[PDB]
RNA sequence: AGCCAGGAUGUUGGCUUAGAAGCAGCCAUCAUUUAAAGAAAGCGUAAUAGCUCACUGGUCGAGUCGGCCUGCGCGGAAGAU
């Protein structure tokens, strides 16, 4: 068993990640100081965003059994993905901000509504609101 | 689980036990039970990697000889002075 | 060192050294120093082995010394001729066979009992080898 | 960019840094002084992580951190010791209470942590000391 | 150099090589650790 | 294996000391954020800045580590017409 069981367990906890997971927005993550992360990842634990990075083969075998055959032509070189859990969208809006603004890797990817959103389309889902907005 | 390929020796002896531990082979007994004590020829190599698993010990061993399995159980071992390696053993009939 | 408290005769033939060991086994610890080779083992030598393997295991665990020298050796004094009888009891040796076990450890891991034993073999006159209980 | 010039309730500490802050053209009165009148409200007994800042400008750029946790043992344990052999020795024992005042205290600080798991991160800090709870 | 008949890594940073028939350690770190079998 | 990036928070852990901040010494060696990160493997330093290791992701693209038995060799190997 030993770190392939490891292996076999990690494509297993981004498998069901994946099941609960809405929408997703995948950028680089080269390049940047681990501690100024920090900003980022506090505001996917208080939004809802859940990031994790697989290896290319890894992230080959955990989308398969989830509707995520859109994005698989991006998945070239390191892949960091975000994965809204609740409160979907709000996440192209808050890599793009962190993008812009610090002369680095501007996007990927995204995946929403069963389809691959292209790099300069990525507009829509970071002007898209709530989910409350009914009332 | 313990399965030991075998063959019947043709030949006994101080001369013949040399010749075949110099052909990487060495000496087995089996006895026990109401049957005649079978004298038989063990591949020295493969039995020297299963002795090192202690169940090899205490576990039912299987030996075919002729295609005939003999479930056995290893009774005693006879291992060189101060090399790592084996002269015989003994199997009771399990 | 060690030697008979007492003996029923104060020399003793010159004798051969032929044959294989007996005591091959690790029977009270669990690792041992085999001997390959075969030779005479002086208590001087079982006594500097003792000392190298006890501070490199820092006296932790239990040692067993599985040989003892029983076999007086006699030298005549120096510028002496020969005849005028058999020469003086000097040392004591006991006489080592291949496979036979040397030293026993116990209580200690067996990467620190090979060094300990490693140590030791350097202070003996013959080749040795490492060697660990076995069940049967 | 040195963590110095702690216990700041105490003024002009050059016997603790002295030649150490030479290297810096840093005023060690002038500047001592005016910290003390921005953080004279503390404890006089309390120190506080602060940086001394160089570029190019020599513009000073610093931020004012929370206490040491350690220095916190009077304010409910009533210790200035803890353990000189730490989990060897009972000196006295925290409240469930007075770790959430700090947690909160310190949650400024955490680069990475919860509420619930600050708690329970400067707990370990407490057991490794030698305090307890419950 | 150390000329001895017994020639050894002495730290991590000592490498064994073969140079004219002869066995050497050269180290990095160390010119203490300069020996030849010999 | 090489090359790139990171090697964080509590926190300068407690004690000691004039100072002892992973790195004189003694005791403890937990907890979070983590992809990883020791209350620190070595250099550092008056004490710290600073270098680097463990450890982790990336690149690369197929083997690669350390024992065991054994054949033949190597060193160990200096004398007098
Ligand atoms: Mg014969
Ligand atoms: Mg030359
Ligand atoms: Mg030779
Ligand atoms: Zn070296």
């Amino acid at each position: 068993a030993l770190n392939l069981q490891d292996k076999q367990a990690i494509v297993a906890e981004v498998s069901e990640v994946a099941k609960g997971a809405l929408s997703a927005v995948v950028a680089d993550s080269r390049g940047v100081t681990v501690d100024k992360m920090t900003e980022l990842r506090k505001a996917g634990r208080e939004a809802g965003v859940y990031m994790r990075v697989v290896r290319n083969t890894l992230l080959r075998r955990a989308v398969e059994g989830t509707p995520f055959e859109c994005l698989k032509d991006a998945f070239v070189g390191p892949t960091l993905i975000a994965y809204s859990m609740e409160h979907p969208g709000a996440a192209a809006r808050l890599f793009k901000e962190f993008a812009k603004a610090n002369a680095k890797f501007e996007v990927k990817a995204a995946a929403f509504e069963g389809e691959l959103i292209p790099a300069s389309q990525i507009d829509r889902l970071a002007t898209l609101p709530t989910y409350e907005e009914a009332i | 689980m313990f399965t030991i390929n075998a063959e019947v020796r043709k030949e006994q002896g101080k001369g013949a036990s040399r010749r075949l531990r110099a052909a990487n082979k060495f000496p087995a007994i089996i006895y026990g039970g109401k049957e005649a004590p079978l004298a038989i020829e063990l591949d020295h190599d493969k039995v020297m990697n299963m002795q090192a698993k202690a169940e090899f010990y205490s576990e039912v061993l299987t030996i075919v000889v002729d295609g005939k399995e003999i479930k056995v159980k290893a009774q005693d071992v006879q291992r060189h002075p101060y090399k790592p390696k084996l002269q015989h053993i003994d199997f009771v009939r399990a | 060192m060690l030697q008979p408290k007492r003996t029923k005769f104060r020399k003793m033939h010159k004798g051969r050294n032929r044959g294989l060991a007996q005591g091959t086994d690790v029977s009270f610890g669990s690792f041992g120093l085999k001997a390959v080779g075969r030779g005479r083992l002086t208590a001087r030598q079982i006594e500097a082995a003792r000392r190298a393997m006890t501070r490199a295991v820092k006296r932790q665990g239990k040692i067993w010394i599985r040989v003892f020298p029983d076999k007086p050796i006699t030298e005549k004094p120096l510028a002496v001729r020969m005849g005028k009888g058999k020469g003086n009891v000097e040392y004591w040796v006991a006489l080592i066979q291949p496979g036979k076990v040397l030293y026993e450890m116990d209580g200690v891991p067996e990467e620190l009992a090979r060094e300990a034993f490693k140590l030791a073999a350097a202070k003996l006159p013959i080749k040795t080898t490492f060697v660990t209980k076995t069940v049967m | 960019y040195v963590k110095l010039q702690v216990a700041a309730g105490m003024a002009n500490p050059s016997p603790p840094v002295g030649p150490a802050l030479g290297q810096q053209g840093v005023n060690i009165m002038e500047f001592c002084k005016a910290f003390n009148a921005k953080t004279d409200s503390i404890e006089k007994g309390l120190p506080i992580p602060v940086v001394i800042t160089v570029y190019a400008d020599r513009s000073f750029t610093f931020v004012t951190k929370t206490p040491p946790a350690a220095v916190l043992l009077k304010k409910a344990a009533g210790i200035k010791s803890g353990s000189g052999k730490p989990n060897k020795d009972k000196v006295g024992k925290i409240s469930r209470a007075q770790l959430q005042e700090i947690a909160q205290t310190k949650a400024a600080d955490m680069t990475g942590a919860d509420i619930e798991a600050m708690t329970r991160s400067i707990e370990g800090t407490a057991r490794s000391m030698g305090l307890v709870v419950e | 150099m150390k000329v001895r008949a017994s020639v050894k890594k002495l730290c991590r940073n000592c490498k064994i090589v073969k140079r004219d028939g002869v066995i050497r350690v050269i180290c990095s770190a160390e010119p203490k650790h300069k020996q030849r079998q010999g």
